[PDB]
């Protein structure tokens, strides 16, 4: 898997890919 | 959250998985 800095839209695309069927949660910025 | 870990820093797929349901 990429050993990269996943930010913005790339972050959620990674998570979609990584969570699959189960889905994920994206939270509000600190 | 996710940003600090994976954006600001970098993540392990394993760390990204803490963000699944
Ligand atoms: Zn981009």
């Amino acid at each position: 898997f990429v050993n990269q800095h996943l930010c913005g839209s790339h972050l959620v695309e990674a998570l979609y890919l990584v969570c699959g069927e189960r889905g994920f949660f994206y939270t509000k910025p600190t | 959250g996710i940003v600090e870990q994976c954006c600001t820093s970098i993540c392990s797929l394993y760390q990204l998985e803490n963000y699944c349901n």
